[PDB]
């Protein structure tokens, strides 16, 4: 009691003091957005209709490529993987750094946002890929033009990595919510699409199943919860967008937590909200990298 | 005389802005010119956080 | 034992933290948008750059383009000029960063990279540059365009030039040689004592090889020998997708079988010296 008035002066110095230095950063880093980021990606003379007919039109290197799904569709940019296992691969998804923000509304995750592609050291070129998400007007028309397989890739904070492959995969249109399917599992992650979160047992894990799910936003709830109440919803305020049962197994749209460890009075909304695969590593563990990408099935 | 004490309230406000602002800074890279290169200290912030609820026992 | 409270320090941090909340949702929404890209495509189409120019286009750059034939768009380089006229450029070489030792499908539908700024390397596919130059009642004319390592540019046409379909494997064809201080070196180059080796490197109604599909007039294999696709003969002596050689001197010591394949045009510089960069461009003849 006499000692009380010590450790409780410095402890409200120590926050005054943090909060001009995130006054600071905050500002710093608002000069350098009065100019943007820039790119010239310079366009493969090769195109096809997506990754897979690119590298057998002998498009053999990882990079941007332009494709056109279809002669009503207008071309568009994306992230050819040429080299993981047969190549062929359209990445529709990619964390690697967080220099994205994925907590984002219906529309820019209707119409894609993100970086498809940067330049990498003094190439004209970009191979390297960016964090983005293709958008699902245009991921529903590429999955729904025969059947499509997915695979998921990730990393952790150690290097480490895990994969999940699903054979099928499917996501139907905006009149459809962008419900999604997957089948035909294999892999080292963790089938958690299929079967909801390897910890949790009966009803618990069901409700963590994606399959069949709908996708929602911030600002558009399509999740399991039929509730009437603004607090019950898988995605709040600047999370990601998903395809949410009660709520999930894996969210690789989370927010990007650096070191991979977070707890949930470092989440906003004290919510598992990170880039999460429980399957493998639990709710509280943040992927450092963590990817989709589709391909025609053969 | 006056037992406010909930400072340990204002240092959970703290630690969610810190993460929360380093998150937001961070996705400011794939937008603008430079990224601001920064860390958080979670480590000070449950260091003192051990603290107050120590003193209050 | 004090008495002082302050407290001013935590009702000021609470109003410090919610004014710091503001200014967080202001950058949030200063970082919703991509790394802004230099490279963008044009709106105007047409059937070639000569279509699109008389529509009115003035810029050279990226455009989509749709041969009536064709079955898809597809994307190329066109240059206009200040009289109207666009030009389909089909290849480039430049710097050496592009290799064009390619294979027969590769060479079929392009590779390399197109720039608004012109200014990479690339080949546009044989299976286009047909569908451009055989729209139907339409005779098109071939441009080569030549610089060398001390800045001089010297240019070759060809007139009524047209590129044969897969099935006579692209086969290069034109009327005649149209003038231009480059030469002729689609007549082939009397290069020394045998009698028939300017007959043997002409280039005219020529099939094009690659490694892989081998549609030369030799017994052994041309394209392989110079790392290439073109339309050989026995074998060359304009040879624009060649090996790109730094300072343009090379001699039989720099290559792997001991024959000329650097980036050669034998009526303009000895075949041991390769070209610093390379056009060539096609546009309806009328335009010349």
């Amino acid at each position: 009691i006499p000692t009380n008035l010590r450790v409780l002066r410095s402890i409200l110095e120590n926050l005054r003091s943090k909060i001009q230095k995130l006054e600071s950063d905050v500002s710093a880093q608002m000069e350098y957005c009065r100019t943007p980021c820039t790119v010239s990606c310079n366009i493969p003379v090769v195109s096809g209709k997506e990754c897979e007919e690119i590298i057998r039109k002998g498009g053999e290197t990882s990079e941007m490529y332009l494709i056109q799904p279809d002669s009503s569709v207008k071309p568009y940019r994306v992230y050819c993987d040429m080299n993981t296992e047969n190549g062929g691969w359209t990445v529709i998804q990619n964390r690697q750094d967080g220099s994205v923000d994925f907590g984002r509304k219906w529309d820019p995750y209707k119409q894609g946002f993100g970086n498809v592609a940067t330049n990498t050291d003094g190439k004209n070129y970009c191979g390297l890929p960016g964090e983005y998400w293709l958008g699902n007007d245009k991921i529903s028309q590429l999955t729904r033009m025969g059947p499509t397989e997915l695979l998921i890739e990730m990393e952790d904070w150690k290097g480490d990595k895990v994969k999940a492959h699903y054979g099928g995969f499917t996501v139907q249109n905006e009149a459809n919510k962008y419900q999604i399917s997957v089948n035909k599992y294999r892999g080292t992650a963790g089938n958690a699409l299929m079967d909801g979160a390897s910890q949790l047992m009966g009803e618990n894990r069901t409700m963590t199943i994606h399959n069949g799910m709908f996708f929602s936003t911030y600002d558009r709830d399509n999740d399991g919860w039929l509730t009437s109440d603004p607090r019950k919803q898988c995605s709040k305020e600047d999370g990601g967008g998903w395809w949410y049962n009660r709520c999930h197994a894996a969210n690789p749209n989370g927010r990007y937590y650096w070191g991979g460890q977070y707890t949930w009075d470092m989440a906003k909304h004290g919510t598992d909200d990170g880039v999460v695969w429980m399957n493998w590593k639990g709710s509280w563990y943040s992927m450092r990298k963590m990817s989709m990408k589709i391909r025609p099935f053969f | 005389q006056l037992l406010q004490k909930n400072v340990r309230a204002q240092l959970v406000d703290m630690k969610r802005l810190e993460v929360d602002i380093d998150i937001k800074i961070r996705s400011c890279r794939g937008s603008c010119s430079r990224a601001l290169a920064r860390e958080v200290d979670l480590k000070d912030y449950e260091d003192q956080q051990k603290q107050l609820e120590q003193v209050i026992a | 034992s004090s008495i002082r409270y302050l407290q001013e320090i935590y009702n000021s941090n609470n109003q410090k933290i919610v004014n710091l909340k503001e200014k967080v949702a202001q950058l949030e929404a200063q970082c919703q948008e991509p790394c802004k890209d230099t490279v963008q495509i044009h709106d105007i189409t047409g059937k070639d750059c000569q279509d699109i120019a008389n529509k009115g286009a003035k810029q050279s750059g990226l455009y989509f383009i749709k041969p009536l034939k064709a079955n898809q768009q597809f994307l190329v380089y066109c240059e206009i000029d200040g009289s109207g006229n666009g030009w389909t450029v089909f290849q480039k070489r430049l710097d050496g960063s592009v290799d064009f030792k390619k294979n027969w499908i590769q060479y079929k539908e392009g590779f390399g990279h197109l720039s608004p700024t012109g200014t990479t390397e690339f080949w546009l596919g044989n299976e286009k540059i047909h569908l451009i130059s055989t729209q139907s009642a339409i005779p098109y004319a071939l441009r080569v365009e030549l610089e060398d390592w001390n800045g001089r540019t010297s240019t070759a046409d060809y007139a009524m030039f047209k590129v044969g379909p897969e099935a006579d494997k692209y086969r290069l064809t034109y009327a005649y040689f149209a003038g231009g201080d480059a030469g002729d070196a689609f007549d082939g180059f009397d290069f020394g004592d045998d009698p028939s080796d300017k007959f043997f490197t002409s280039h005219n109604g020529m099939q094009f090889s690659t490694w892989d599909n081998d549609n030369d007039k030799f017994e052994g294999n041309c394209a392989e020998q110079d790392g290439s696709g073109w339309w050989m003969n026995k074998c060359h002596a304009g040879h624009l997708n060649g090996v790109y050689y730094q300072g343009g001197t090379y001699s039989k010591a720099s290559t792997p079988n001991g024959y000329d394949n650097g980036i050669i045009w034998a009526t303009w510089k000895t075949r041991w010296y390769s070209m610093k960069k390379t056009t060539m461009k096609i546009i309806p003849f009328n335009r010349l």
